[PDB]
């Protein structure tokens, strides 16, 4: 049952280096070819190089071929990626692949980790909870949210009692002004539902360690 | 390096219909044509390999063609789920390199914006800011306009604005939007409203609140 699993992400200050690993389970990792990618924010993805089995042939894009070194252990099960020199443009999701046998094609990508090159502070986020006034409703459901400010770097996890309650939420995509983010969720449940059913925002900012729960509480007829 | 030329670089169609993405390569690349699948918030995953063959539990409804320099791919009847950006890549030679995508987006039919709207939380005005929040959710199509206004003047500094990508289970869209203002400014003025514009009505969608009435 394949598996990969990126980390080491996280912020690195322009110039710096920053050693990303992939975990591999469920295939006989030595027998396969693997690979590098990277996704910026708003671009295509990107090949950043592969390995063979015995790490003798090592290829990379030539943009990086002087920043990156790939290399892997294959009696840990574990693929690297050394970045050093970083720029704003390594800014991105970066994923590890694995090349199905016998051919030049990534048949199983990883889930990626977020690397930001960037020289703003880290800062934790204010977490703020919505909800109507004056009885707004819409039919016979209402709509609360969770505002989430003034943080630095991506990425914030937002959830609903835990993750329970997923259905009829919309969590925005982040976005970035003068180097803090601001991120928001809504979350619609039947008017019978809350608050007699209570409803939780869980906020998670690993980069700050902050984590935050903030019960939504009427501040108008139910 | 080998340059994949992709197009269309966006598409727009309704499901059940057939659809083709091309790719050309700067130079020949024998069959060496591979051609991935990312939706929203996962990973990209193989669809087709040596240009027009099924990876393993790849669904009929894919294929691809070509030889040399020209290739395309095809989805013979379009899903709701099939929502994603497709790319291809060559795998010739170093570097293997990709095309630059095309995002597949579904037609479904006209649904108007559920607005709500939200005053500062209490919290937030604690620490001397404040934030007028309006989410505008399972809407299309997704051109939608939105306009602040306090005590009936437009208000555009200080606005920052979130779109979803469109939901592949109901094909709509949402946006939020955000007004931020100091506490002191906030409490110069009593009306606050989002208007939302959207094809669905001649009319806009407003929501306000007033600081002290209700
Ligand atoms: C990302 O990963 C990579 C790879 O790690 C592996 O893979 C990952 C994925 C993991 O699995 C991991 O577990 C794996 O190991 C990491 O790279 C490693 O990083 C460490 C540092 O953190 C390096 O360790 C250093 O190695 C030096 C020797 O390196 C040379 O030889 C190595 C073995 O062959 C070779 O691998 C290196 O590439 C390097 O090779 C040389 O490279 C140069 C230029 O590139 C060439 O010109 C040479 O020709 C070439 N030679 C050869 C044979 O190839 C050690 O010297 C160094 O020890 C010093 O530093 C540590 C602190 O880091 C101290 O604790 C030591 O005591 C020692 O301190 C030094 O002490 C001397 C005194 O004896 C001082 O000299 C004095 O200095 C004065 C001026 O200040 C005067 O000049 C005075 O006269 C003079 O005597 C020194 O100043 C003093 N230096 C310092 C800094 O304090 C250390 O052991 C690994 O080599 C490196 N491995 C690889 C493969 O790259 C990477 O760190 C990681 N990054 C991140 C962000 O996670
Ligand atoms: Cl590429």
């Amino acid at each position: 049952n394949v598996n990969l699993l990126e980390s080491g992400g996280g912020l690195v200050q322009p110039g710096g280096s920053l050693n990303l690993s992939c975990a591999a389970s469920g295939f006989d990792f030595s027998r396969y070819w693997m690979s590098w990618a990277r996704q910026a924010p708003g671009k295509g993805q990107e090949w950043i190089g592969e390995i063979n089995p015995g790490s003798s042939t090592i290829k990379y894009t030539p943009s990086l071929k002087d920043k990156f070194i790939i290399s892997r252990d294959n009696a840990k099960n574990t693929l690297y990626l050394q970045m050093s020199k970083v720029s704003s443009e390594d800014t991105a999701l970066y994923y590890c692949a694995r090349y199905g046998s016998y051919v030049y094609a990534m048949d199983y990508w990883g889930p990626g980790t977020s690397v930001t090159v960037s020289s703003a502070k880290t800062t934790a986020p204010s977490v703020y909870p919505l909800a109507p006034v004056c009885g707004d409703t819409t039919g016979s459901s209402v709509t609360l949210g969770c505002l989430v400010k003034g943080y630095f770097p991506e990425p914030v996890t937002l959830t609903w009692n835990s993750g329970s309650l997923s259905s009829g939420v919309h969590t925005f995509p982040a976005v970035l002004q003068s180097d803090l983010y601001t991120l928001s969720s809504s979350v619609t449940v039947t008017s019978s539902t809350w608050p007699s059913q209570s409803i939780t925002c869980n906020v998670a900012h690993p980069a700050s360690s902050t984590k935050v729960d903030k019960k939504i509480e009427p501040r108008g007829p139910t | 390096s080998i340059v994949m030329t992709q197009t269309p670089k966006f598409l727009l169609v309704s499901a059940g219909d057939r659809i083709t993405i091309t790719c050309k390569a700067s130079q020949s690349v024998r069959n060496d044509v591979a051609w991935y699948q990312q939706k929203p918030g996962q990973s990209p995953k193989l669809l087709i390999y040596f240009a027009s063959n099924r990876y393993t539990g790849v669904p009929d409804r894919f294929t691809g063609s070509g030889s040399g320099t020209d290739f395309t791919f095809t989805i013979s009847t379009v899903q709701a789920e099939d929502l994603a950006v497709y790319f291809c890549q060559q795998g010739y030679t170093s570097p293997r390199t990709f095309g630059g995508g095309t995002k597949l987006e579904i037609k479904r039919a006209d649904a108007a914006p559920t607005v709500s709207i939200f005053p500062p939380s209490s919290e937030q005005l604690t620490s001397g800011g404040a934030s007028v929040v309006c989410f505008l959710n399972n809407f299309y199509p997704k051109d939608i306009n939105v306009k602040w206004k306090i005590d009936g003047s437009e208000r555009q500094n200080g606005v920052l604005n979130s779109w979803t990508d469109q939901d592949s289970k109901d094909s709509t869209y949402s946006m939020s939007s955000t007004l931020t203002l100091t506490k002191d400014e906030y409490e110069r003025h009593n009306s606050y409203t989002c208007e939302a514009t959207h094809k669905t009505s001649t009319s806009p969608i407003v929501k306000s609140f007033n600081r002290n009435e209700c």
